[PDB]
């Protein structure tokens, strides 16, 4: 969309001694821009900017360029206000979820997770606007089973963990503390088989491959207790309707006898006298 | 090794004979909720 | 009615296929103790 948080840019490592009318300058070769909040003393702050092109332009064009002897380190703010929701029905649509999370606000995108044959993977992405209402829809969503569709099966939301795999781990931020070196003495290579590493190495792969083994086990008692569970709902239904039936035809036969009694009581009543 | 080897069989043996059984329940199921809706016209 | 007696049946089915797998299981561990016999000697 037009104003939204992925036109949001983090501009860091700026001169002490940079003003608000400079930074719209600095920005003024992409049309307007959003909340000029910007710090001098620790040199960063929050910009935004107008679309996602120009966004995608503006970083990658203002990055490794030096303003006052000190080359810039913009980079994409990772968003606040997201969740991820899970479980989602069979048959959902990016709307879908765009109308349904709209009672808790605004949406500016929710995308089901779709791999590469094009079914759903069974997740979700919402990136409301605004923390408050991400905070809201998570709290409301808990306590509460928002049912999306017809099928009665409610989507648990969890808030979302910003895997970043554009910085990735460039050297000069590892700590390279005396563990690295510790770390480091003999290069990355083989086990020879036989040797200590190639043993302790075998007992590693050993732990890995049962704690997957473990991982799929749990992943089939959730199938199967889902597949029981999905089978199970036309005889829950029909138990609910006929207890409803019950329950509605009692409270309508004590109503019938209830105003019977009352209108032969007050007949009796009046004829006494 | 040879108890490990074979309880995996036995568990491959017993996923596919309950994978059978529950297609048949899901199959008698629609069949069964077809015959409600027939009976309902 | 219907349901359950589905269900029993796939029960009794399962309580054979179980039975089956736990003999030869146990024909299994007595071939072992004899082959284990056999090496200690």
């Amino acid at each position: 969309k037009t104003f939204t948080q992925r036109s949001r840019l983090f501009v860091g490592n700026l001169p002490p001694d940079i003003t608000e009318e400079e930074m719209r300058k600095l920005f003024e070769k992409y049309g307007k821009a959003g909340e000029v909040f910007i710090h001098k003393d620790k040199g960063f702050g929050f910009i935004r900017l107008e679309t996602r092109t120009l966004a995608e332009i503006a970083k990658v064009e203002l990055d490794n360029m030096p303003l006052r002897g000190k080359q810039l380190r913009v980079r994409f703010a990772c968003h606040s206000a997201s969740l991820t929701v899970r479980n989602l029905p069979q048959y959902v649509s990016n709307e879908l979820l765009e109308e349904a999370f709209s009672v808790f606000g605004q949406v500016e995108r929710a995308v089901v997770i779709v791999d590469d044959r094009g079914r759903p993977s069974g997740k979700g992405i919402v990136e409301f606007s605004g923390k408050p209402a991400a905070r809201k829809a998570l709290d409301r969503c808990s306590e509460g089973s928002f049912l999306l569709t017809t099928f009665p099966r409610p989507v648990t939301v969890e808030p979302m963990d910003q895997l970043d795999d554009e910085e990735g781990l460039p050297e000069k931020l590892v700590i390279k503390n005396q563990q690295f070196h510790k770390e480091r003495e003999q290069p990355p290579r083989f086990a020879q088989p036989g040797s200590f590493e190639y043993e302790y190495a075998m007992r590693w792969k050993a732990l890995i491959e049962m704690e997957k083994q473990q991982q799929d086990q749990v992943d089939r008692n959730i199938k199967e207790a889902r597949e029981k569970l999905e089978m199970e709902m036309e005889a829950a239904r029909h138990e609910h309707q006929v207890m409803l039936m019950r329950q509605d035809l009692m409270r309508r036969q004590e109503e019938l006898r209830r105003m019977e009694e009352l209108h032969n009581q007050e007949v009796q009543k009046r004829k006494q006298l | 090794q040879k108890r490990k080897e074979m309880q995996l069989r036995q568990e491959e043996e017993r996923r596919r004979r309950e994978e059978e059984m529950m297609i048949r329940q899901r199959e008698m199921e629609e069949q069964m909720r077809r015959q409600r809706e027939e009976s309902y016209s």
